[PDB]
């Protein structure tokens, strides 16, 4: 009984969080009403990691939905599995955040955060042993970014010895709602450097290029991008939601992946990624070749531009675990220059016999590369291009912020980039 | 008769303890319910098997064991397994959340909050003892509990039982089965704080057991069950003398006397033969000379190294099955004229031999084939220091960048204990060189 | 795509192998500290053998046999010949030798003096040579007092062996020489002799009445190119190869190099390597080893071959670097790591 | 090749063959260590809360 508390904030956070619970709810045999209807006991072995058990053998996701406007969450409550979420766990306001970090962090968010923490505290008090929390959210908006990182700052205050993980969607000019996204991302990234143990960096540009080039989608939508995230999110949490020789919680997984407290921003990856030749069998060497291919990376960073501090792969399905070992050792041996030699055996692998829906076998990738610094450089440049003219700052100063807070967040991120750079040499 | 208390710390120690007591029960003819028909003295007795088992008025034979894990999922298998009736609840101690492969977490943070409960449950077994010899501590090096909590337990056992002996069965880290990158840190941290508290330690390299399983047993990807049934064979061969009538290694003090002339160098190498797959059509039963010769092949050692380039300080031959001294000497003489067996000038060039006529018992359905004779050699070679060098080297690579150090400090450990423990290993590696090289 | 690493920058032999392996487009060199290597061109001293063969999925091969220093050390070779039954103390192809520890430090001081006095009394040739592994420092003397006193002035172990007073002398020149044979032992412990040896001849006429001037007594290539005034006179760089040394033996002594010398050499190579084969064989080890050796022989006027020393990290002759290095890659490296003749070696078969 | 101290019984025998002759911290000091580390954990956690308060 090692429970995880899930929190999804903002439009992006809640739309992705919804699909995530839809994806794993199917994997665990839970139906839209919360009633189990599977065929294996492995589906219920670790079902309490993400689901609470109510009367009548009902399973209610341990999830807390948060937003400053009701729009997105109303949809969730009307979506496929909308009924599966605890009603009292929908916490929302009416003002909105206007894609403004300051509104989410200082003003509108502040007015609503205490009420969210009351639900969080209510979900924790019922945990036999809380592993930690996980937050899904974008960094380019106002609620998920501004209030999300505010929630993290308060959850750490009340639970300082619990693991905090986040799935963070990074903004890209190619998939942009507003021009202030670099502002909101730079401000949030500093919060995440301080108050999270692991951050799954999901670059919306990478999610777009994959939908366009690889998946051959002429015009990608936010739903198409979220399908990738739903599949990847289900991939990394596989070892957490199913049994195996793993025996790994959030703290033990963080220990093996985070050599330094601030360098905990991971590149995700999924395989296969096929367009509609979709019935072909995928061989273990193929899974491994693709899973390490930059084209399958979702952080829009070329790993060959840096070095892996650590790596973790999670294979799913009935496959040759001997052939898996052989292929994992093949990638490291044929490219050992791209793995730091001052951390021996920094590539770990886990297996799960239960594959995703409609996939004989799959592989989920978790890379802690120093090449992630390229991601923070994009945001930093876009940030500076506007802040040098103080463009669009009036939205933020109007909520009480000072240019100094910007100059500091700018420095903190440029520090973070220099820290990755020193370990790349 | 004098009792021996077994302590299994962590996932590695508990699962290995489970495999051993399963085997102990098959050998001594004890059923999963604790009943032993051959035992004629009901609810009492001071037989050789009573050093590992106590008795109840109801004829139940209860292991003198204690399982300790900082998370309950592994010990819960014992509570509901085939041999769930052997142990009573007091014997199985479990926490809520483990040490996350963090030595400082198992030794300090979580260790401090449970050590007293452990020593209490251990004191309950000690009170059932008329003359306690000491403890057998099964634990891993890389695990956060295995390394961290064990060293604290060892420090306290040397306090509450200053006169008792303590032997270790320690699982060396192997990347082919480990999922922890910081195991070099933990291993060295626990050797440092445990060295002076352990009188004899048998290191089992998971790498060795892995190849012995793939080579001799034809297991493509061996699991923990495969690795453990094999390790409980070697453990049985080592503890057989304490559980059966004999005169070699009859109490825990004898292991130190016969195997460790210098206290710090108390890590004997173990070599076992033969390991024969049960799926074989039918194997040509090996002779005394054949299995005794294999005791000097690196591919049968629990720690891969090359004794040819070290110096022996002692050497035991534990035979089981159809073996007589005449055949032993014949093979020994033949091996001295074909093998490089250099002893230290301040120690005799000899072999203490022990023979038990009961051949190795094999778990029904397991992977090992029943053989007519088997041997396990306990030699104290300077060549095992190769394992420290490997480990020490990896420690130096990460610690040069202070990689992962922040996890330990955050649990209350000081960064200096790292270099303090790493200097001790530097001294340990030097002694081995002082005694082995010219 | 096999991977290797280089830890001995001063090795000219393997510097060419690393150069040849790369030229195959199938071998990739790594940093000298990257442990994910197929092959290690290891360092000479304190090579970390204990850290080999523990890399899952990598078949690892090193170019040094752990324990082969027993044969490549002056004091170690003597101890190995006298104490090994396969070689016995009555070994007929090795000069009578003794290990002498300086008095400022078992020791064979009195044993050497016993045989010495026997030769002094029996009017026999009593000229010995004192040398050690710590030499670039050699002293050829006929008085035991000078030999023992020369070693006490040093601090390292030395060896005194009978100096060959009747060495075979090439004509014209009346000069000394020694023969160098390269022997490659692969992971299977096959003993391959390089068909191409070299004679490092002295350009100074041998003078048995003046051991002070050690220029006509020591055939080292560095001594003849520094203290010898006839360097490069008879043969280019004081180096005669087998073809010429064979033709000379035919014209002068009416015999062949194969019959009068090569059989004794191959017999000596086999005897030494097979002797320590149990102590250094990597047949059942978690890593494989191969190593190139350089045997130095002496030939007396009776055409008897004597073993001088064994070189564990020998260098080659400038002309033969190409042929030999390609041979190391063919039978030593590609035999274990194949790439996607008329051998240049003479396989000395034997019982394993 | 000498055998010595041969012992025999019903379940086996044991002997010795010679091929050649030759040529702590108190309970107090442990409680202090465990408490010194808990104090560094409290000091660290206090600097965090002090940080979160600012
Ligand atoms: N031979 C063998 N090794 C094991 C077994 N279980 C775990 N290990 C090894 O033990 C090491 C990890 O230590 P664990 O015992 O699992 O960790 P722990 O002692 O439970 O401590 P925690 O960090 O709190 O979980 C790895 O090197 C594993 O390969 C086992 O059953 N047999
Ligand atoms: N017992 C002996 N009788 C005759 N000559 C001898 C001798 N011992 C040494 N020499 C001479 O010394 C030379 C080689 O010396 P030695 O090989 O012992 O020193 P070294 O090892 O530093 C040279 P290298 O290792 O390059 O062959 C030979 O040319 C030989 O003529
Ligand atoms: N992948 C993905 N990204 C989204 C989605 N919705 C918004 N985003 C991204 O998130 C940023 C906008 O943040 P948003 O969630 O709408 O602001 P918020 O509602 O105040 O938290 C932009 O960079 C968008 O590209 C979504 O459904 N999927
Ligand atoms: C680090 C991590 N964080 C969230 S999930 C996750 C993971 O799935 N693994 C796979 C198993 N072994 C690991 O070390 C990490
Ligand atoms: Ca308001
Ligand atoms: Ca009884
Ligand atoms: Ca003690
Ligand atoms: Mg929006
Ligand atoms: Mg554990
Ligand atoms: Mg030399």
């Amino acid at each position: 009984m090692r429970e995880i508390v899930h929190i999804q904030a903002g439009q992006c956070g809640n739309q992705i969080g919804a699909k995530f619970w839809e994806v794993i709810s199917d994997e665990h045999g839970i139906d839209p009403t919360g009633s189990y209807h599977g065929d294996s006991d492995l589906q219920l072995e670790r079902i309490n990691v993400y689901y609470n058990e109510a009367t009548g053998n009902k399973y209610v996701p341990r999830a807390i939905l948060v937003d400053l406007e009701p729009g997105t969450m109303d949809s969730v409550r009307s979506g496929p599995f909308g009924q599966i979420f605890r009603p009292d766990n929908f916490v929302f306001g009416q003002s909105g955040a206007g894609n403004n970090w300051a509104k989410g962090h200082y003003t509108e968010g502040a007015e609503l955060v205490d009420s969210v923490l009351d639900v969080v505290r209510k979900e924790s008090e019922s945990c036999d042993c809380l592993q930690g929390f996980q937050l899904t959210h974008s960094l380019g908006g106002g609620t998920g970014s501004g209030m999300g990182t505010l929630l993290i700052s308060k959850i750490r205050e009340e639970y300082p010895d619990r693991i905090m993980n986040t799935f963070s969607v990074m903004p890209s000019p190619k998939v942009s709602d507003t021009v202030v996204e670099p502002y909101n991302a730079t401000l949030s990234v500093h919060q995440l450097v301080e108050n999270t143990d692991e951050t799954y960096c999901i670059d919306n540009e990478a999610l777009y290029d994959i939908c366009f080039r690889t998946l051959k989608l002429t015009t990608p939508t936010y739903g198409d991008l979220n399908h990738l995230v739903s599949a990847t999110m289900s991939g990394v949490t596989t070892c957490l939601r199913f049994p195996g020789q793993l025996n790994a919680d959030l703290r033990k997984l963080a220990v093996n992946m985070v050599p330094f407290p601030r360098l905990h921003f991971f590149m995700p990856g999924f395989a296969p990624l096929t367009s509609r030749q979709q019935y072909r069998a995928l061989t273990v060497p193929e899974l491994t070749q693709q899973m390490f291919d930059s084209k399958n990376m979702m952080a829009a960073c070329d790993p060959r531009h840096g070095r892996y501090l650590t790596v973790a792969a999670i294979f799913r399905g009935r496959m040759s675990m001997k052939e898996v070992d052989e292929q994992m050792l093949n990638v490291q041996n044929k490219n050992s220059s791209y793995f730091v030699e001052w951390i021996p055996n920094n590539v770990k692998t886990a297996v799960c016999d239960i594959p995703p829906r409609g996939l004989k076998m799959s592989a989920t990738f978790i890379g802690n590369s120093t090449a992630i610094q390229e991601l923070f450089k994009r945001i930093s440049e876009q940030f500076t291009a506007m802040f040098r003219r103080k463009a669009f700052l009036h939205w933020y100063t109007g909520e009480g912020m000072d240019e100094m807070e910007f100059t500091e967040a700018e420095s903190n991120m440029n520090d973070l980039v220099s820290e990755y750079q020193q370990y790349q040499d | 008769m004098r009792e021996c208390i077994s302590i299994h710390v962590g996932q590695a120690g508990v699962q290995i303890g489970n495999a051993c007591w399963e085997l102990y029960c098959l050998e001594h003819g004890i059923q999963p319910d604790g009943q032993m028909p051959s035992d004629k003295t009901i609810g009492g007795g001071d037989d050789s098997f009573n050093t590992f088992f106590s008795e109840t008025g109801a004829g139940k034979h209860v292991p003198r064991a204690v399982f300790v894990d900082l998370e309950p999922t592994v010990i819960d298998e014992v509570r509901t397994g085939t041999y769930r009736q052997l142990f009573h609840p007091e014997q199985l101690i479990t926490g809520k959340e483990d040490a996350a492969n963090n030595y400082a977490r198992g030794h300090y943070t979580i260790g401090k909050e449970i050590i007293d409960l452990v020593l209490d449950r251990i004191r309950k077994l000690a009170d059932q003892c008329t003359g306690l010899q000491g403890f057998l501590v099964f634990h891993s090096f890389g695990g956060g509990t295995g390394s961290g909590f064990t060293s604290l337990l060892m420090e306290r056992l040397s306090v509450d039982y200053g006169k008792k002996s303590k032997l270790e069965f320690s699982i060396y880290p192997a990347p082919q089965v480990s999922t922890a990158v910081v195991e070099p840190y933990n291993s060295i941290l626990t050797t440092h704080t445990t060295l002076e508290h352990s009188d004899c330690a048998f290191m089992v390299d998971n790498e060795a057991i892995y190849d012995i399983c793939r080579r001799n047993l034809d297991i493509e990807r061996p699991t923990y069950t495969n690795l453990n049934r094999l390790i409980s064979q070697i453990v049985s061969s080592i503890t057989a003398s304490l559980r059966f009538d004999g005169a070699l290694n009859v109490d825990l003090t004898e292991f130190q006397t016969n195997l460790v002339p210098y206290p710090r160098i108390h890590f004997p190498l173990a070599t076992y033969a033969p390991v024969i797959s049960a799926e074989k059509a039918y194997h040509e039963q090996l002779s005394v000379a054949e299995i005794t010769n294999a005791c000097f092949e690196p591919a049968n050692q629990m720690v891969k190294c090359d004794p040819r380039h070290g110096k022996y300080m002692a050497c035991c031959l534990l035979y089981r099955g159809d073996v007589v001294p005449k055949d032993v000497n014949a093979a020994i003489a033949t091996i001295k004229t074909k093998r490089s067996i250099q002893f230290v000038d301040w120690c005799p060039t000899g072999f203490k031999v022990g023979i038990n006529y009961q051949p190795p018992t094999v778990v029904p359905g397991g992977d090992l084939a029943k053989v007519q004779r088997a041997v396990c050699m306990l030699s104290n070679t300077t060549a095992i220091a190769e394992a420290w060098a490997r480990l020490d080297h990896k420690f130096d690579l990460m610690y040069a960048k202070r990689a992962f150090v922040h996890w330990y400090v955050g649990e209350g450990m000081e960064e200096g204990e790292f270099s303090e423990a790493r200097e001790d290993m530097a001294a340990l590696e030097k002694d081995y060189e002082e005694v082995g090289v010219d | 795509m096999y991977t290797f690493v280089v830890r001995d920058e001063n090795s000219s032999v393997y510097a060419e192998v690393s150069r040849l392996l790369l030229a195959t487009g199938q071998w990739k060199r790594l940093r000298k500290d990257n442990p994910r290597f197929n092959l290690m061109l290891g360092e000479r001293n304190r090579l970390p053998f204990g850290r080999l063969g523990h890399e899952p999925g990598l078949v690892q091969l090193v170019n040094y046999y752990r324990g082969a220093d027993k044969l490549c050390r002056k004091a170690s070779l003597v101890k190995l010949i006298k104490t090994s039954p396969e070689l016995s103390e009555s070994c007929t192809w090795f000069p009578e030798s003794y290990v002498i520890y300086p008095t400022n430090l078992t020791d064979e001081r009195e044993v050497f003096l016993a045989a010495y006095n026997r030769r002094r009394e029996g009017r026999e040739g009593n000229v010995w040579i004192a040398k050690s592994s710590a030499g670039a420092g050699i002293l050829i003397s006929s008085e035991a007092s000078e030999l023992l006193d020369f070693i006490d002035e040093q601090g390292q172990v030395h060896v005194i062996q009978k100096y060959l007073e009747k060495p075979l002398l090439l004509e014209p020149g009346h000069r000394k020489f020694d023969i160098r044979s390269w022997v490659l032992v692969d992971h299977l412990y096959n003993i391959y002799l390089y068909r191409e040896g070299v004679l490092r001849t002295s350009s100074e006429p041998y003078n048995s009445a003046n051991f002070q001037d050690k220029t006509c007594h020591l055939t080292n290539h560095c001594i003849q190119k520094e203290y010898s005034k006839n360097y490069g006179r008879y043969e280019e760089g004081n180096e005669m190869f087998f073809e010429e040394f064979n033709q000379y033996l035919m014209d002068a002594l009416n015999t062949t190099l194969e019959n009068s010398i090569l059989l004794q050499i191959k017999h000596i190579i086999r005897s030494c390597l097979m002797c320590i084969e149990p102590a250094i064989s990597t047949k059942h080890l978690h890593y494989q080893s191969f190593q190139l050796f350089g045997f130095d022989f002496m030939v007396d006027e009776e055409l008897k071959v004597w073993l001088i020393e064994v070189n564990g990290a020998p260098a080659c002759a400038q002309k033969l670097y190409a042929e030999l290095c390609q041979g190391i890659v063919d039978v030593a490296i590609s035999s274990v790591f194949p790439l996607a003749p008329t051998s240049i070696f003479i396989k000395l078969h034997h019982h394993h | 090749m000498e055998v010595i101290e041969l012992n025999k019984c019903t379940s086996g025998q044991s002997f010795e063959v010679i091929l050649k002759p030759p040529s702590d911290p108190s309970l107090e000091e442990i409680q202090k260590k465990l408490e010194a580390a808990e104090e560094r954990r409290k000091y660290q956690e206090a600097e965090l809360l002090k940080h979160l308060a600012e």
